[PDB]
């Protein structure tokens, strides 16, 4: 992204990828079941167990 | 040759004319040793190696072929998440003035 | 090494683990990168403070 | 103040030329036992040992022992200047000059000032060899030429009653094999299966100049250095130790 | 300032540089070279580089304080003014002053 800032290039629409799907997944999980999780890190065991029980 | 005891050299190339304003020459012993060890000189007297440059911020101890004990001797002690450095598959962060040479560069610098 | 006086192009690099959802949602509007320069952390956002060498 | 005489200076010139195709600075040790030489090439890949007893020389008179360092180019040229039926006389007076005289129809004397070559002592004692083979130069020379025609590396495989040597390349291959019934093999003895590979440039350098009817003895093993020797006048011995690949 | 790892890193680098420099200084003293000392000084920040390359002598501390106070461009302009008024010494004609000021300013802004 810093290459677009340096050259001052208008942003192009982003092709769908896993790093977007995971954010949508965690946001929907929080909105529906009120569970707090986060990608690319390690989460608490209680939240993991609750989410697995729900899903 | 009597000075450095290097008698077995076949060729020894010089210059047609010095380009400086002093026209001070270089000792011939250095030229003999360079000819013996197969290295070449530059306009200011140094030996240089030219390569393309690429960036890196985090490395893995196995991609560069260095053991964890050697890394801990150099100064690296944690990986990029706070865990102690115990394996060769963890991701470590590169300090600003540490470089990873190629193998042609290492062969020439030998 | 002092990152404050090395260059000016390297001050635009990224130091984030993942891009936020706002970035992806704003790409669909064909925005300009100067609008969301504060959303995504860059090197220039860390100059002066001790952690220019510390965590990227 | 010694004095050394030889008959057939062409043989000595060829021997020095062969021994000087790998090393460039050499130091000869002169003793009552005889002239000896031991040096390593810059790559430290090939080891050269040269031994001239006092029996081969027609006239020999050495009172003491002292090393002499001579540059190989000048000595090689002066010795090559000799002929087939000449008498070679080497002398070394109290001065620091080496006198080389060729005695035929007329006397021609050359002088070569000595140089100070640093001496490092390095010897390789006997190794656990597993195979031995005695062949003629004519064949090994032709085979190494053929292998260099096709590849850059050469392989040696020995079994009972047979001796095989191979070379492999990107697009072409060559193999030579022979048995005791063939004139290319004089003797053979095997302890177990053998297989090794060596560079081809070094082999070309060491086996060059071999005669058509000289006996050459070769020993080697698995992934261990190769040794090849051949005698002169049945007393003097010349040894090459070639390091392997990988 | 810096945490207890970056400082140790830089200190070790300086230690190794000193270790090499001692041998280089010892060898060059024997007089087999164009000069009797090493010909590559070591800098640490922009002011040191500017002082070593273009001068004038003593400009390092002034550049340091001016950069601390105002910035980069403003500090360059104040350095130009101080050179013109003649804080660092008498040079000669107006041409010498102009050349010195333009060189130092282009070195600072770069």
């Amino acid at each position: 992204f810093g290459d677009f800032v340096e050259n001052n290039q208008t942003l192009l629409p982003a092709n769908y990828c896993e790093e977007w799907w995971i954010l949508e997944f965690v946001k929907a999980l929080k909105e529906i079941y009120e569970v707090h999780l986060e990608p690319f890190t390690e989460n608490e065991e209680e939240s993991i167990e609750e989410a697995s029980d729900y899903l | 040759m009597e000075n450095v005891k290097v008698y077995g050299v076949d060729k020894l190339k010089g210059v047609m004319g010095m380009t400086s304003g002093w026209k001070m020459p270089e000792p011939l012993e250095k030229g003999l040793l360079r000819a013996k060890n197969d290295v070449y000189v530059f306009k200011d007297g140094t030996i240089r190696f030219d390569a393309t440059d690429a960036p890196i911020t985090h490395f893995r101890p196995r991609e560069i072929g260095v053991s964890v004990e050697k890394l801990r001797e150099l100064g690296y002690t944690h990986d990029f998440e706070g865990k102690p450095l115990v394996s060769e598959d963890q991701i470590v962060e590169l300090k600003p003035q540490d470089i990873i040479l190629s193998k042609e560069a290492g062969r020439y610098l030998l | 090494l002092d990152p404050r006086e090395v260059d000016s192009e390297v001050h635009n690099m990224d130091i984030v683990r993942y891009y936020p959802l706002e970035f992806y949602e704003a790409t669909y509007e064909l925005k300009s990168p100067k609008e969301l320069v504060g959303v995504i952390e860059r090197v220039e956002d860390r100059l002066g403070k001790p952690e220019m060498y510390y965590g990227l | 103040p010694f004095e050394i005489v030889f008959e057939g200076a062409k043989e000595f010139a060829q021997l020095i030329e062969t021994a000087s195709r790998l090393i460039d600075e050499a130091a000869f040790k002169v003793t009552e036992e005889g002239i000896s030489m031991r040096a390593m090439d810059p790559s430290r890949v090939v080891l050269i040992d040269l031994n001239l007893p006092a029996s081969i020389f027609s006239k020999y008179e050495v009172d003491g022992e002292e090393t002499i360092g001579v540059n190989m180019d000048h000595l090689k040229k002066v010795l090559k200047r000799g002929k087939a039926k000449e008498t070679l006389i080497l002398r070394k007076g109290e001065e620091n000059f080496l006198e080389i005289s060729l005695q035929g129809t007329a006397t021609r004397t050359f002088k070569l000032p000595l140089i100070d070559v640093e001496e490092i002592e390095v010897d390789l004692p006997e190794l656990p060899f597993t195979a031995k083979v005695v062949i003629l130069g004519d064949v090994i020379k032709e085979a190494v030429k053929d292998a260099s025609l096709v590849s850059d590396s050469m392989k040696f495989i020995a079994k009972e009653n047979e001796f095989t040597m191979r070379a492999e390349g990107e697009t072409q291959e060559v193999e030579v094999k022979l048995t005791l019934e063939d004139e290319g093999l004089l003797d053979i003895e095997v302890q177990e299966e053998t297989k090794s590979a060596y560079g081809i440039s070094y082999l070309s350098d060491m086996v060059k100049g071999l005669g058509k009817a000289d006996e050459v003895t070769i020993k080697f093993g698995n992934e261990m250095p190769m040794q090849m020797e051949y005698y002169i006048r049945d007393e003097g011995r010349l040894i090459f130790l070639l390091a392997p690949r990988v | 300032e810096l945490p207890k790892e970056m400082e140790e890193y830089f200190e070790m680098l300086q230690r190794e540089i000193d270790k090499a420099y001692e041998i280089a200084k010892k060898a060059r003293a024997q007089g087999k070279d164009p000069s009797l000392d090493v010909e590559i000084p070591q800098a640490t920040d922009m002011a040191g580089r500017v002082e070593s390359l273009v001068g004038p002598p003593g400009v390092a501390k002034r550049i340091r304080e001016l950069v601390k106070e105002y910035g980069k461009e403003i500090a360059a302009l104040k350095i130009v003014d101080e050179i013109i008024e003649g804080k660092f010494g008498d040079l000669g004609s107006r041409e010498k002053y102009a050349e010195q000021a333009v060189r130092t300013a282009l070195a600072i802004l770069t």
